[PDB]
């Protein structure tokens, strides 16, 4: 009951087999089909992330965990795609919509890496339409 | 971040590694799902939609180009080919769809809620491409020769069951839920089912013996059965039990009835009972066969007791015992073959009615009362001594035979009367084979009769124990007495008591007078009997005879011929009951003188000789049985007229006005337990009960009668 | 020798 | 919420008419209401107390169906109601209410028993009226007899209650209560069986009053009879009881006493032990006992009752059964004259039963032959057909237990048998009886002593045959073949003349046999009875014959009727009188090789069989066209699966390759291979090798085209150089290269080939087997051979090369035990491999 | 880093958990993300009680494909003037809501899969009552408080509605003797909850009886403010196997006494009768009729609104 799973860097972890089956990426690949499987996406320690955190979950903790800069929530999302882990995409979603909820929209467009692109008229009309 | 074109051309190599069933790398999976993940991430406005149509297209080519490869071949080649195509596409086509589970995901899950119809996971695709490019054009050769191998299999032989078993699966799976199963497989199984075992059945029978046929139906069905069960989908299972059983059954009932009643005119148990396990399953077909057994119980009643003719009507062993034997086979035949079906035993029970109520010897005796009067004169010969003792288990079950042969008595009154009548001649001259018998009697009466018969038995009973015990006491006081009460004793009552027994007479008449004061002793004398020591025979006799008997030869002495003119005054006795017993006396071989005239003279045979001393003169009369059932049927008239009269003026008395019909079934069921009785006599105890004023009939309104105080 | 009689009590 | 007020108001008119009329619509309207069935349930207890007798029927009936359509508690107040009236001062009332509470026990309740249980037993203890007393004892034993477990703790109550009823003037008293005792006995416990056997046994120990001793020994007798065991702890003293209370001139404690003693023979098998003569002697005393008829006879039981423990003494004791044959057999024998026809009967059954033990004993039954036939010989005269039916019953059994019995009473025997076969007033089993004993009679002695009774033999059996009843007619057609068998053998010389007798049973045959709508057992019958007609006297047959085998090819045809016909083939074909089957062999053969491909093992052997034993006599009259479809479908029976099928279908080729030869090039297809692979079976053992081994060699000696002596060695050690993980292969495969070489004139080079040699192995046992029975004394090698293959590291190849060692010994016992010898007596180092060449000698020398 | 790159796929799962003013700011920060501001997957669910807007932006908000849209007690007093395709909601609830009535019928005017509706205190006409005759779909339906309806439109609609389940048309002002015969005729068979209270001069016993006769399966009854109700409706109800559940209160033609010829009903389980039972014989009913409830459900809960099992996000 030996898994494998190889990184881009290379570097050789080990997965339980009731450990990796929390991605359903590798459930359903042991499901239908002693050597390191190359995940090309994923690199440096994130792999070693994501099985610390599916090893926790085998509130508070989730904030614990994610206090963390916005690139290392941003791998940490891309790997929750990869892998197809449901709590690990929802607590990341959940914790973006608390990073923008009880924010002024003049600071995203600074704060979130995304200049701003509009019309006067087209701002003007946003602005109309959202006096509901 | 990647364009479709830099992967295409890998992925279609990765694709068919997949396909062509090999050892699968653990990385080359992953390989092939990154390059779909990377395609698909570069008002939703989603990416995957092109990598769709190349999918299609490219199952679309596979599977052409496979078929291709077997679209002429025979029925082991055809369905070979199936099947491990079919395993190696369907394991092929899960590794795929999780291979791109990212469309599934969100692409499918997206055009599905829009409501695009054409778009299908990745899984289901391969399989609705399969079902539009390979089956269509070969379902027919592929069905047909399972056909043949089902066909081969049914004439004994054997066939690779593994085979069979892939093609029901895949066309279950095909139906994306059974559609295409019921409309590609079951029509044509269906439609060949009967057509074979139409034409087995009428070969079966054209040549074999109709008994045999039971059993091969019955193999049929349950090797049909064990086949759906082995490799078919079990949603056939009643269909195909509904249509087999139609075909092998229901056409042939015709000739089913013929057998059943040659069946049972010689007896097959097991047989029946296979027929009965097969026509069950018919719903509504066992009414036929009910009818039957009724008449064919009915008819073979009627022949066995038609045989005996002249015998059985004055042998009542041998009447009861054909009804008995009658009975016992048939109900055997119920209990073991049907199963104890509530119809079987009902038209049973009807038949037995039938011809124990009415046959041959009422026909000769122009009346329907002789069955029970044969049945208690049958009870009475069990009853008595008769030369051995009989064994209890084995009376026991006589009894009880003839307690059930009592159910189906209508008239009951009869039976009851001729009963109480003999068993009080039994316990008055002390001959009864055993008191258990008696006991035994009695309670199955006290079960299955009414309340004031058991009674009156009971009382006999109890007046000749209290008769008994006061023997005993007064033995010591102190040739035996049966002191018995007035109008508990069916007995009905002139005689010169000899001075033998005047002492006697008057010493037991001082003692109940002494002991009870106010009783009448009344003297019943022809029910008396005793023993005689003689002198002037050969040597010492021992006699046993009636007291009249005793009186008329203790009357002479020393003399011998007498003339019956003055021998009527010297006894007392009335013209023809001092004949009938002088007609016995030299019935008897023991006097010398058939007309009897006043002037007749009738002398002594002195030196008269016998075979045995221990002789019993006191034969029983032949004409008084005669003249006494007479009497007896014509007092059991009289009570069912009073008792019809006392039921009108009871029913009438609680409901005011009536019709007739009411009336007439009303009294029916009220006297059902005791006789039918039969409607002329009704309306004539109704009209006599108008002329004497107890009830009237309403102005208008014919045909109705109301009550009047 | 011996007898054996029957008879009823009546008012 | 009106009609039931009105109803029960009107219940108490003062008029019978009204109150009868009330109570019967009151049934009417609960044949199909809350919180006032205590007015309806009152009311009908009340008008159980009703002066009119009617009123007081219809008050009775009605507790029927009321107990199943009431509450729960009014079942309870009416049984306990009827429980204390049954205990009152009026008689009536007692008796309506047992009647009325048997009525309600009979349609019905754990809670009511109980509380019946406690009044029902002062009920019964009350000997004032003796009418409820029957009543009460049937109650309390119907209690017992279902749901008696219930009941665990009223035990002692109902003992003491029922034990003084054994002395009530009313004998039905007596039984019921020895019917309630027994009841209880099944389930009682220690106590109260103890206190009761002591009861028992304390009465009988000092008893005056005789017939108080009758229903005591009668109790006794159902104490053991129903209980069985956990009585013989007391048998060591209850046994004196009764044998000395069986000398007074009782009839009726004649009966009970021996009653006891079988009771106690089939039920105490231990404890009875010591007093089996005593028992034995006694019946034997008593079982001769027989010195408007009002006689009321009564000797009969006791007879009977000495029968009985009799068979129960036979059935039961085996170890001291000559005793049995000395004194017990004679007097059985002389009572078969006994004129009841009830105690006959047993006799007879103690006799049967006697000689089902019987299975030296032999000689004495031999003995006492002639006296059982001329008892028997005079019932047999009797008008009564149980007698009869015995009679027979017994000479079968007879036979059966001794063979050669019967050979003298044939004469006088033979006569009993027609009379029953023909009597007007005959029953139907009385004849199938008579025919069976006929045919267990013939079956079991010589030919020679039934030959002059034939002429009244055969008209009454074939008249049999054509009864209506279809089983007198099976027995019939069963009795007629073993009677041909009997009017012409054939393994023995005989010179009884056959003629007048084969039109007969020809005619009372071929009518059954073609009927197709007779049952199936005399289908089955008649095909069997004429198969053995022609068989042994078909030869005198008319031209009737073509058209019976016509009738037996129209029986092939049919799924539950071929195998016996395929059975009856291969008896007529198989016959020392050579008969033409040619033409049923036209269209036969198609058929029966049809058959083989049924998945049924027993059809597949008897097809086989056919087709062996029609090639092998009917040889001058086969035609290419059947044989290969016979040879069609013998690939698929040769199979590891089933040996005995394949074993079969080998003897087949190996019959046709002694006897046709040119079909023989049609086997070198997928024959061969599957022969290959049946020799490669790890299963090989047994005859089948053996007849594997005859093929071969009647094969090569045909020499046909690819199937030379080169060929075959190519076929047989192809695998073998081609790169089997089981030993017994490569046994197998040199066992048929050696016979195929002992079928040759000349294998020397091929011999000199194989010994120039896990390949060597294979030489070794080659040259072992050929060495098997045959000398290789010209080749002055083996001994070089030997040698080189004894310096292995292997055991196998040393076991090899032992094997090999002594079966060349075998072969040349001069040139090689000397040699043997000198090898173990000179390198003590090579000393197991001499003891298994020596072991290897010495079991497979032959006579000299 | 960059955000740009990101997948569209995970702004949906980041927008889930989003609430509504926040979501309605950050649809500014570009038109990226303005793209996907409005799908679908947000509004599954929208409810606005009490929040009053103006047609258009109605409008707007309903186009998008909103499923189950709740605004009662909003304030609608203005014309609406913009024009939108055919909409897709499938659960609307309005009442008790101040809407302008032409606005209103050109909002329904789309609608036309809507599986439920309630009209309680709405102002209507005749072409709104036609625009609703063509949702065939409608298995519940409101009108209680409905004003401007005509007997033809009425009858129409009852012939075009025949699958509809459950329906509520009392406290109606403007029935006539026409409009109630026409609905009572023109009744479907298959409702379950029917409710036409407030007829009190306007209820026959003969439409009782044609109503009864008509459709077998009510299983829960409201006559109400009925004068009209005698033996003869008595014997109509009781003609009827699954009386679950009537009323009839303000019920003055009906004797106290004749209440017991309720109980004959097997699968009778409440009953109001509140107005014609006098104080203290309350006890007494109950005695005599032990196996059912009076006077214990004071509220109808004919299409209640409180939408309809449907759970509310946006």
């Amino acid at each position: 009951p030996s898994i494998k799973l190889q990184s881009s860097d290379g570097e050789i972890f080990e997965v339980d087999v009731e450990i990796a089956k929390q991605s359903v990426t590798i459930k359903t690949m042991l499901e239908d089909l002693d050597d390191p499987v190359p995940l090309p996406n994923v690199n440096a320690a994130i792999l070693k992330k994501v099985i610390q955190w599916c090893t926790h979950h085998k509130p508070v903790w989730d904030q614990e965990f994610l206090k963390v800069d916005q690139g290392t929530l941003f791998e940490l999302i891309l790997a929750a795609n990869y892998l197809d882990i449901k709590g690990l995409l929802d607590v990341t979603c959940k914790t973006v919509a608390n990073m923008i909820k009880g924010k002024t929209p003049e600071e995203i467009r600074k704060t979130f890496n995304i200049k701003n692109d509009f019309t006067e008229e087209e701002e003007a009309q946003v602005r109309k339409e959202n006096q509901w | 971040q990647i364009g479709l074109d830099q992967i295409w051309d890998d992925l279609r190599a990765g694709i068919q590694q997949v396909y062509t069933r090999q050892s699968m790398a653990k990385s080359r999976y992953m390989e092939l799902y990154t390059h779909v993940y990377n395609y698909c991430t570069s008002g939703a406005q989603f990416v995957g939609l092109e990598l769709y149509k190349r999918l299609k297209e490219f199952l679309k080519n596979y599977l052409t180009n496979l078929l291709k490869d077997g679209e002429d071949l025979m029925d082991e080649s055809v369905l070979k080919f199936y099947t491990q195509q079919w395993e190696d596409y369907r394991f092929s086509s899960k590794v795929l769809n999780g291979i791109c589970a990212y469309l599934n995901r969100h692409w499918v899950r997206r055009e599905c809620d829009e409501g695009r119809k054409g778009i299908y996971e990745i899984y289901s695709l391969a399989l609705v491409t399969w079902r539009d490019c390979l089956f269509r054009p070969l379902n027919k050769q592929v069905t047909n020769a399972v056909l043949k191998l089902i066909e081969k299999e049914r004439n004994g032989e054997t066939i690779n069951t593994r085979l069979i078993s892939g093609v029901v699966q895949s066309y279950v799976e095909l139906g994306l839920t059974l559609t295409v199963y019921k409309e590609s497989f079951e029509s044509q199984f269906l439609a060949d089912t009967e057509r074979f075992y139409t034409r087995e059945s009428t070969e079966f029978l054209q040549q074999n013996p109709v008994t045999e046929y039971m059993k091969k139906a019955e193999a049929r069905l349950l090797e049909e059965q064990r086949r759906v069960q082995v490799y078919l989908h079990e949603s056939t299972q009643d269909e195909l039990a509904r249509k087999c059983e139609q075909v092998l059954i229901e056409k042939h009932l015709e000739i089913f009835h013929t057998e059943f009643q040659n069946l049972l005119d010689a007896d097959k148990n097991e047989d029946l009972g296979r027929m009965y396990n097969l026509v069950s399953r018919i719903q509504d077909g066992l009414g036929e066969l009910k009818k039957l057994l009724e008449t064919h119980i009915h008819n073979q009643g009627l022949a066995a007791i038609e045989k005996c003719g002249e015998a059985a009507l004055n042998d009542p062993k041998m009447y009861v015992q054909t009804v008995l034997d009658v009975h016992k086979k048939y109900n055997a035949l119920v209990m073991s073959a049907f199963n104890n079906d509530a119809g079987f035993v009902a038209a049973l029970d009807k038949a037995c009615g039938r011809f124990i109520n009415n046959n041959a010897v009422t026909k000769m005796a122009q009346s329907s009362s002789k069955s029970p009067e044969l049945l208690a004169r049958y009870c009475d010969s069990l009853l008595k001594k008769s030369s051995k003792n009989p064994e209890e288990a084995e009376l026991e079950d006589t009894l009880n035979q003839v307690m059930v042969v009592f159910k189906y008595i209508e008239d009951k009154d009869v039976f009851q009367k001729f009963y109480a009548k003999m068993l009080a001649k039994r316990l008055v001259h002390q001959n009864s084979a055993s008191d258990d018998a008696e006991a035994s009697m009695i309670s199955k009466l006290k079960q299955a009769c009414g309340f004031e018969y058991t009674s009156k038995l009971q009382r006999m009973f109890q007046d000749i124990g209290v008769s008994k015990d006061l023997n005993e006491q007064f033995k010591k006081h102190l040739f035996s007495i049966q002191v018995l009460s007035s109008g508990s004793w069916p007995f009905q009552q002139t005689f010169a008591l000899p001075s033998e027994l005047e002492r006697s007479y008057q010493r037991f008449t001082a003692f109940y007078a002494s002991r009870h004061s106010g009783r009448k002793l009344t003297w019943l004398y022809q029910l008396s009997k005793g023993e005689l020591v003689t002198n002037c025979f050969k040597n010492r006799y021992t006699l046993q005879a009636s007291t009249f008997q005793m009186a008329i030869l203790l009357q002479y002495n020393t003399e011998d011929a007498y003339t019956v003119q003055q021998l009527t005054d010297s006894t007392q006795i009335k013209m023809d009951i001092l004949a009938q017993v002088l007609q016995i006396l030299l019935k008897s071989k023991l006097l010398v003188l058939v007309e009897l005239k006043p002037d007749t003279l009738i002398k002594l045979y002195l030196g008269y000789k016998n075979k045995k001393l221990r002789v019993n003169i006191n034969v029983p009369m032949k004409t008084e049985q005669k003249q006494e059932q007479e009497t007896t049927h014509k007092n059991i008239e009289e009570d069912r007229k009073l008792l019809i009269q006392a039921a009108i003026v009871r029913i009438m008395k609680m409901r005011k006005v009536l019709k007739h019909q009411q009336l007439l079934g009303e009294v029916l069921t009220q006297l059902s337990s005791r006789f039918k009785p039969r409607v002329p006599v009704i309306k004539k105890c109704i009209d006599i009960l108008i002329e004497k004023e107890y009830l009237e009939r309403v102005d208008g309104e014919k045909d109705t009668y109301s009550y009047l105080a | 020798k011996k007898w054996n009689a029957v008879a009823l009590w009546a008012w | 919420s009106y009609h039931i007020s009105n109803l029960l108001e009107k219940m108490t008119s003062s008029d019978k008419d009204f109150r009868f009329m009330a109570t019967n619509d009151l049934m009417t309207e609960l044949q199909k209401d809350d919180d006032s069935e205590r007015k309806v349930v009152k009311m009908i207890l009340k008008l159980l107390e009703d002066k009119n007798g009617e009123v007081q029927n219809l008050a009775v009936k009605c507790l029927g169906p009321l107990v199943s359509k009431v509450k729960e508690y009014q079942v309870e107040t009416i049984v306990d109601t009827l429980c204390t009236n049954m205990l009152s001062d009026k008689e009536q009332l007692r008796d309506i209410s047992s009647i009325g509470l048997k009525t309600v026990i009979g349609e019905l309740a754990a809670n009511v028993c109980k509380k019946i249980t406690g009044r029902l037993t002062s009920a019964i203890a009350k000997q004032e009226d003796v009418s409820v007393q029957l009543e009460a004892l049937d109650i309390m034993a119907d209690m017992l007899s279902r749901q008696g477990g219930l009941l665990v703790n009223f035990h002692p109550s109902i003992l003491t209650c029922l034990l003084p009823q054994l002395t009530s003037p009313r004998l039905a008293v007596r039984k019921r209560t020895i019917i309630a005792l027994g009841h209880l006995v099944m389930s009682c416990g220690n106590i109260v069986f103890v206190d009761l056997i002591e009861h028992l046994l304390s009465e009988l120990s000092k008893n005056d009053s005789m017939s108080t001793t009758r229903t005591y020994i009668q109790c006794i007798a159902a104490i053991s009879r129903q209980a069985g065991h956990r009585i013989g702890e007391y048998l060591e003293k209850i046994i004196p009881l009764v044998v000395k209370f069986c000398n007074v001139d009782d009839d009726e404690l004649r009966e009970y006493c021996i009653q006891a003693f079988e009771s106690f023979v089939r039920r105490c098998p231990k404890e009875v032990y010591p007093h089996v003569s005593t028992i034995i002697n006694i019946c034997l005393k008593y079982l001769t006992y027989d010195p408007y008829s009002d006689d009321d006879d009564m000797s009969w039981k006791v007879r009977r009752a000495a029968a009985k423990c009799l068979d129960a003494v036979v059935s039961t004791r085996h170890e001291m059964l000559p005793e049995f044959y000395k004194t017990v057999s004679p007097a059985l024998i002389s009572r078969f004259k006994e004129r009841e026809e009830n105690v006959k009967a047993d006799v007879f059954h103690a006799y049967l039963s006697l000689l089902k033990q019987t299975r030296t004993p032999l000689t004495m039954l031999q003995s006492q032959v002639p006296n059982i036939v001329k008892a028997l010989h005079k019932q047999m005269k009797e008008k009564s057909v149980k007698t009869r039916q015995c009679c027979f019953n017994m000479l079968t059994e007879l036979v059966n237990v001794l063979p050669g019995a019967l050979t003298q009473h044939i004469p006088v025997l033979v006569p009993g048998i027609i009379f029953s076969l023909n009597d007007k007033s005959s029953s139907s089993n009385l004849k199938i009886d008579a025919l069976s004993c006929l045919y267990v009679i013939l079956c079991n002695h010589s030919p020679q002593v039934f030959h002059p009774h034939v002429q009244a033999l055969v008209p009454p059996v074939v008249a049999c045959v054509g009864d209506p009843f279809y089983k007198i007619t099976s027995e019939a057609l069963l009795v007629t073949q073993q009677l041909v068998k009997v009017i012409r053998p054939l393994d023995q010389p005989s010179s009884f003349d056959a003629t007048p007798y084969i039109k007969d049973l020809f005619t009372c045959t071929i009518k059954r046999l073609k009927a197709a709508d007779i049952d199936q057992e005399v289908k089955e019958r008649a095909i069997s009875c004429m198969g053995q007609i022609i068989c042994n006297l078909g030869d005198n047959l008319g031209s009737d014959l073509p058209n019976t085998l016509q009738i037996f090819l129209e029986r092939l045809k049919n799924e539950i009727t071929r195998l016996t016909t395929v059975k009856a083939l291969t008896l007529i074909a198989g016959s020392p009188l050579k008969i033409d089957l040619r033409p049923v062999l036209g269209e036969g053969v198609p058929i029966l090789a049809s058959f083989l491909r049924k998945n049924q093992r027993a059809l597949k052997l008897g097809t086989l069989s056919a087709l062996d034993i029609l090639i092998k006599n009917y040889s001058d009259s086969l035609t290419a066209a059947m044989i290969d479809a016979v040879l069609d479908e013998l690939p698929p029976l040769i199979s590891e699966s089933d040996m005995h099928v394949s074993q079969m279908a080998i003897s087949f080729l190996t019959t046709l390759a002694k006897v046709y030869p040119s079909s023989l090039s049609k086997i070198s297809g997928s024959i061969l291979n599957e022969l290959i692979g049946l020799v490669r079976s790890p299963l090989l053992q047994g005859g089948a090798l053996s007849a594997m081994l005859d093929f071969f060699q009647a094969l090569v000696v045909t020499g046909t085209n690819n199937l030379g002596y080169m060929d075959l060695l190519r076929m047989l050690t192809g695998p073998v150089y081609s790169q089997l993980t089981h030993k017994q292969s490569y046994y197998s495969i040199a066992k048929c290269v050696a016979a195929l070489t002992r079928a040759c004139p000349k294998e020397g080079p091929a011999v000199v080939g194989q010994f120039i040699q896990s390949i060597r192995l294979l030489a070794l046992l080659s040259l072992g087997e050929v060495g098997h029975h045959i000398d290789l004394s010209g080749q002055l090698e083996l001994k070089s051979v030997i040698l080189e293959a004894f310096s292995s590291p292997s055991e196998e190849v040393k076991s090899a090369a032992s094997y090999a060692l002594g079966s060349i010994s075998v072969g040349n016992l001069p040139e090689y035990l000397p040699f043997v010898l000198q090898e173990i007596t000179s390198q003590p180092k090579r000393q197991y491999l001499l003891l298994h060449s020596l072991k290897e000698i010495i079991s497979s020398a032959s006579v000299v | 880093v960059s955000w740009d790159s990101l997948p569209d796929e995970l702004l949906l799962g980041i927008f889930s958990c989003l609430c509504l003013p926040e979501l309605l700011k950050v649809s500014g920060v570009c038109k990226r993300w303005y793209r996907l501001a409005s799908d679908e997957s947000l509004w599954q669910t929208l409810d606005l009680t009490g929040k009053n807007l103006h047609p258009d932006v109605t409008g707007r908000l309903l186009s998008q494909g909103v499923i189950a849209f709740r605004c009662p007690r909003s304030f609608m007093d203005q014309p609406l003037a913009e024009h939108f395709s055919p909409f897709r909601v499938q659960h609307m609830d309005l009442s008790n809501s101040v809407i302008e009535v032409s606005t209103l019928h050109g909002i329904l005017s789309q609608c036309s899969k809507l599986q439920n509706l309630s009209l309680e205190g709405l102002r209507l006409s005749d072409p709104i009552v036609n625009t609703l005759a063509k949702n065939s779909n409608l298995v519940r339906l409101n009108l209680s408080g409905c004003s401007g309806f005509s007997e033809f439109a009425l009858q129409t609609l009852l012939s075009s509605c025949s699958r509809l389940d459950e329906l509520n048309l009392s406290w109606c002002f403007d029935f006539t003797e026409k409009h109630v015969q026409v609905a009572v005729a023109h009744v479907s068979e298959t409702i379950t909850q029917l409710n036409l209270s407030g007829y009190r001069k306007n209820l026959q016993k003969s439409d009782l009886s044609t109503l009864v006769r008509r459709c077998p399966n009510l299983v829960h009854l409201d006559l109400s403010d009925s004068v009209m109700l005698k033996n003869d409706c008595f014997q109509e109800f009781f003609q009827l196997n699954y009386l679950q559940h009537l009323s009839l209160s303000r019920c003055y033609d009906i004797i106290p006494e004749t209440l017991l010829e309720l109980g004959e009903i097997p699968t009778l389980k409440t009953l109001q009768v509140f107005g014609i039972v006098p104080d203290g014989t309350l006890q007494l009913l109950k005695e005599a009729l032990p196996h059912l409830q009076i006077n214990c459900s004071h509220f109808t809960t004919i299409a209640r609104p409180t939408i309809w099992g449907i759970k509310c996000r946006l």
